[PDB]
């Protein structure tokens, strides 16, 4: 079924209403062009970072001024820039469109459609540059976002508003943990209510396009392009896109945190974002530093992490929440990048590949893993059942010397060991299977309440699993009302003290023994 | 007529040509507007290069972006000027002087340019003297100094804010002073969390915010310390009062000035930092001192380097700094406050010479009594206080019992709890402490000790445990 | 004897990583700077 | 060059190509030994400034369309056996499964000298 | 490369020859100085980008 007369008077009533009169417009020449810089003579007019038109529909940005030409950055088919060509102004600085019809589709560094599934309609656009909250229009953050890891929920809590650095070698699962907090939001969406909905803007900067279509196809498989944009700097794409492209996405989702709404951005691997700007600065000759850097590149990276905020109820009280990631090379987290994001964030979450392969997956270092929010991004059940979580991982660690000696060993020690062994396998969790609060909560409650004490480690994971099952078929009002009222009760508590006992003694251990206590 | 033209626009940097008889001095304060709707503003240039040629180099402090080549330039004749007097408390500014809680405040008021120089040689103290705060562990184990540098090494969740809060209230109640924060590279979420907490405690009052964020270019952030202690001189020298002055980890002020010295195109120095690093941070650190019988003490949160202490920047901040304190959370998680760990925290006026033979016996005392307790705690926890011996677990009862003691009843704790806080006095605290060592409160309960002042109070808590002398 | 011998190991360790990591941080110093003199001077190379 | 003629067999011809490319890194090798005769400020560890843009604007043509595939195998030079390198580093992001070889494992005798806990597959 | 020359000379007329470069270190450094004194961009411990 092809529209047909609809392309044609579609065409038809646009080049009726083509009346292109013609006006002055202040001019300049390409001097010089190279490996994705072109500077221009003339143009007295051009201010910092506007936009210009070079020959062919190509696009620049104005970033070195100077009493003899202007350098610009080129966006794209910089081969086609020649010495010579007419350069024009646009005289607007970098915009993009925004609005709700960019939930699903992806997008370049510039709000143009990549996926072919036809054009964009926006509300309006937005400056790329537009400043941050004010230190007086903010609030405090207060609402959980909850990422569905049992091991971030627990112990390093994310808000509603808060900077949660993801930084790990590489391969070491932090792009699963992005995508598992994205796909934890699918309930939200669900819910319609526009104070738990969250919006979601993926940024991919630096990467392959088929790692980008990876991203998109299981975000897809969860119904979570919904209310997901991708903004996507592919690897083949300039240096300009790759280091506007989170700025790009943080235009986007900032008119809807102005509009009341809740947002969650990803910045993946920010540190590609630094090394497009590190080459566009040592192209146009500015001073190099430590790494080559250019000596603004803390300014690059604070000036788009602090837009995410939680504002003040008289501005509508919107939030939006940064998910940057680092990737750091040897494990060293005082490079010069990953010292300068781990300054500007609220917490981080640190991923080592020797905790993946021992099977801690999420690979996550909670004892150096921190959140500077704390208790205050979570729900009291949570906040009741993981605040005897962290001193007894702890424990476990100094303890975990002693493994082969626990006849040698006082017999609180020993208890210590065994519920630390038991807690560690307890924080791991498959990859693409977030979890709602309340089961995180039974989890987390099953195992501190001392409910594991009796379980094989080797069957704890299974032990968790079936349970959950167990009481999402049977015994639905525990987890309902703790969703609803937020906190574990006394009377909830001992139903769910009822429901594992009998489940205890209904379930099979490995080694066929019995988990009865 | 006298205006100059923007001629070079380089990110935060940018090249001002003057008429020839009108080039402004360093460091003054140019304004250039930009009118691009959507990003129109007030551009403050300052001075940083004289180029020749009727150019100047100056180092922006709001963003560049919309800024043409040729527009008008505005010489103010001065330095970056703050707002000065009573009018700056429970107020909140920028590196600029700027009202951020309420714009357009403080125009009024005096101005004074935030590049001084230090006292005079012949106005300085050439005598050492205590800050006798009431706090017990820091009076004790870690004296401070009138007019000295005090280090501060706590994070997230071990009481630094509630620490910031005790300083306030005891510099404004038991010194009649002020109090001046400067947060340097400073959090907006963070920023707007102290704001609410110390108007909450209502100590906004007593102190004056100065915010220099992370989402500002380099010369504001470089710039913030200075409004800050501009501030508090004037607090010190030209009202007549002692000054508490609390900078947001310092280090943030040494790294903006290192990306300022990478934006002018200067060479790098060893590792990296700007090569006038020492000379920067003397600057700034030695306007901070006693004269005149006030002076100006500062606490300075510290951020070590990849945790190595010769590192340049923590190695040319120790040269200035008087004392340490360390707030541990193996402290805050048994509830002793202020979490300050004993046996990490030290002071370079610890010494018989200046705090007296009886000071230092007892204080060495406490630590090697704490020290000896730390050596044992491994020995307790892997095998059990069963397994101890006797001295040994004597030794452990005191050294539970000095723990406790060290703890204090803080007057930023009066908003929850509502009784007072306590001041004890360094006699008292160092009568407390000997007669701890002794054993002299060996029977009485541990809870007995938790977040109390002197004497006085040990023996009505202890009695309200049925426990006597 | 085992006790003893495993405490003075342990101090010896322990004196051994103290000393290792001072090496370590020269050696990361060290580094820092000599890359940015062969940034920097490349870069007054082609000034 | 053999890119090209790859991508005629891709996409004209339509038909499973296979291709090899022992050592991808002198490409970026030889970017950086003409960078400062062409004018360009240094990067960090010697390296050319648009070592990632020339990376990326020449592997994001050796992939597989829908419906053409191309098998790829790259051999990938780790400089002075250190894989922080930026050349590696940049080039870990472009690839589907990376065979990592140690040159410790190599000193033991294993061969082939693959080092487990390094390598990985999507 | 001299005396790459001597032996490619004889190399391409049916023998076999052997070669030893002593220190191609020190070649490699006399090429740096070269370099650096004809003001060619340093790279690598200065070492010229070929
Ligand atoms: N929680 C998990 N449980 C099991 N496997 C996981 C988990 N998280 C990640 N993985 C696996 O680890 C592999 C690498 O993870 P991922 O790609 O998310 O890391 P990354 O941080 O994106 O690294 P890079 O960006 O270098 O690819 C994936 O193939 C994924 O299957
Ligand atoms: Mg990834």
């Amino acid at each position: 079924t092809i529209p047909a007369d609809d392309i044609q008077s579609a065409i038809e009533e646009y080049v009726s209403s083509f009346t292109a009169d013609t006006s002055r417009e202040e001019v300049g020449t390409v001097v010089d062009a190279g490996d994705g810089i072109a500077h221009v003579e003339g143009l007295p007019s051009v201010m910092t970072q506007e936009l210009l038109e070079f020959p062919g529909g190509i696009l620049g940005v104005a970033l070195n001024l100077d009493e003899h030409s202007v350098g610009a950055v080129i966006l794209g088919d910089f081969e086609n820039i020649e010495e010579g060509q007419q350069v024009k102004r646009t005289g607007e600085v970098l915009s993009v469109p925004v609005g709700d019809g960019f939930l699903g589709r992806v997008v370049n560094p510039l709000g143009q459609p990549i996926d072919g599934r036809g054009d964009v309609d926006s509300d309006t656009r937005r400056a790329l540059e537009l400043q941050a909250p004010s230190v007086v229009h903010r609030q405090g953050v207060k609402e959980p976002l909850q990422t569905g890891i049992k091991a971030i929920d627990a112990m390093t809590p994310i808000g509603r508003g808060q900077r949660q650095l993801i930084i790990g070698d590489r391969k070491t699962g932090k792009t699963a943990v992005c995508v598992d907090t994205i796909l934890n939001q699918r309930q939200n969406w669900e819910s319609g209510d526009p104070k738990k909905q969250v919006r979601c803007v993926y940024v991919a900067i630096g990467q392959k396009g088929t790692t980008i279509a990876a991203v998109r196809r299981t975000l897809e498989e969860g119904g979570a392009m919904d209310y997901t944009t991708i903004v996507a700097a592919a690897a083949s794409e300039s240096a300009g896109f790759k280091w506007l492209a989170p700025y790009t996405g943080s235009a986007i989702a900032q008119h809807w945190m102005y509009e009341g709404k809740h947002v969650l951005i990803i910045f993946d691997d920010l540190t590609k974002q630094a090394e497009a700007y590190r080459a566009i600065s040592l192209l146009l000759r500015r001073p190099p530093g430590r790494e080559a850097y250019p000596g603004d590149v803390f300014y690059l990276h604070s000036r788009l992490l602090e837009r995410c905020a939680k504002l003040s109820d008289d501005l509508g009280g919107g939030s939006l929440t940064g998910l940057p990631i680092i990737e750091t090379k040897a494990n060293d987290i005082s490079a010069y990048i990953p010292t300068n994001v781990i300054s500007i964030t609220d917490g981080q979450c640190f991923l080592e590949t020797d905790l993946f392969n021992q099977g801690v997956r999420p690979a996550i270092n909670v004892g150096v893993s921190v959140s500077r929010v704390g208790g205050a991004a979570q729900i009291k059940a949570m906040k009741e059942v993981a605040g005897s979580l962290r001193l007894d991982l702890s424990q476990y660690r100094e303890l975990e010397a002693f493994a082969a000696f626990a006849s040698d060993l006082d017999a609180a020690s020993k208890a210590q060991l065994e519920r630390g062994a038991r807690l560690v396998e307890l924080l791991k969790q498959p990859q693409s299977q977030p979890m709602p609060v309340e089961e995180q909560v039974v989890s987390i409650f099953l195992g501190t309440g001392g409910h594991l004490d009796s379980v094989p480690v080797e069957d704890v994971r299974r032990f968790e699993t079936e349970l959950l099952d167990h009481m999402r078929a049977s015994e639905e009002e525990i987890l309902t009302e703790i969703r609803d009222s937020q906190k574990l009760t006394e009377e909830a508590a001992d139903k769910l003290t009822e429901v594992i006992k009998n489940f205890k003694k209904g379930f099979a251990a490995t080694g066929g023994g019995s988990v009865v206590p | 007529d006298t205006s100059g033209r923007v001629v070079r626009v380089t990110g935060p940097v940018v090249d001002v040509e003057f008429p020839r008889g009108s080039i402004p001095e360093l460091f003054n304060a140019l304004h250039a507007e930009i009118t691009f709707e959507s990003l129109a503003k007030t551009l403050t240039l300052e001075v940083a290069q004289h180029l020749g040629d009727n150019l100047v180099r100056t180092i922006s402090l709001q963003p560049t972006d919309g800024l043409v080549r040729g527009v008008e330039v505005i010489d103010t004749g001065r330095s970056i000027s703050v707002p000065v007097g009573e009018g700056v408390k429970g107020h909140v500014f920028n590196a600029l002087g700027d009202c951020l809680d309420e714009p357009g405040y403080g125009e009024k008021f005096e101005h004074w340019s935030i590049h001084r120089k230090p006292p005079a040689f012949e106005e300085l103290e050439p005598r050492t003297e205590m800050l006798e705060t009431g706090l017990k562990v820091v009076d004790l184990l870690t004296p401070y100094v009138r007019g000295g540098k005090i280090a501060l090494f706590g994070g997230a969740g071990v009481g630094k804010t509630v620490l910031i809060q005790e300083m306030i209230n005891r510099i404004a109640r038991n010194f009649g002073g002020t109090s001046v924060f400067a947060g340097v590279g400073e959090r907006t979420r963070e920023g707007n969390d102290l704001w609410v907490e110390l108007a909450e405690a209502n100590v906004l009052k007593d102190t004056a915010l100065v915010f220099g964020q992370m989402d500002e270019p380099p010369g504001t952030r470089m710039r913030v310390a200075l409004s800050a202690l501009t501030m508090a001189e004037w607090f010190r020298d030209e009202q007549g009062q002692d000054v508490l002055l609390f900078i947001d980890n310092i280090f943030r002020f040494t790294q903006a000035g290192s990306e300022v010295s990478t934006l002018l195109g200067r060479m790098p120095s060893a590792v990296g930092y700007q090569p006038t690093l020492a000379d920067e941070m003397g600057e700034l650190q030695e306007r901070i001192t006693s004269t005149r019988g006030r002076s100006i003490t500062s606490m300075q949160a510290v951020y070590v380097p990849a945790d190595d202490y010769t590192d340049p920047a923590p190695a040319t901040t120790f040269a200035h700094l008087d004392a340490t304190t360390e707030l541990s959370r193996a402290v805050f998680s048994k509830g002793i406050f202020p979490a300050v760990d004993p046996l990490a925290s030290s002071s370079t006026i610890l010494d018989p010479s200046v705090v007296g033979d009886e000071h230092y016996r007892v204080a060495q005392e406490v630590i090697r009594i704490l020290q000896r307790y730390k050596d044992l705690q491994d020995i307790i926890a892997i095998l059990g206080i069963d397994e101890l011996s006797e001295e040994d677990k004597q030794l452990v009862n005191r050294a539970r019992r000095i723990e406790r003691f060290l703890s204090q009843n803080m007057m930023a704790a009066e908003q929850f709890t509502g009784q007072p806080g306590s001041t004890v006095p360094v006699k008292e605290t160092i009568e407390a402490f000997d007669r701890l060592c002794k054993g002299d409160f060996d029977h009485v309960p541990e809870q007995a000790f938790f977040l109390i002042g002197g004497l006085d109070d040990l023996a009505k808590k202890a009695e309200s445990l049925g426990a006597k002398l | 004897s085992r006790q003893r011998a495993m405490k003075s190991a342990t101090d010896n360790a322990d004196d051994l990583i103290k000393a290792l990591t001072l090496m370590a941080n020269r050696e990361r110093q060290a580094q820092i700077t000599q890359e940015i003199s062969e940034i920097v001077g490349g870069a007054n190379a082609l000034a």
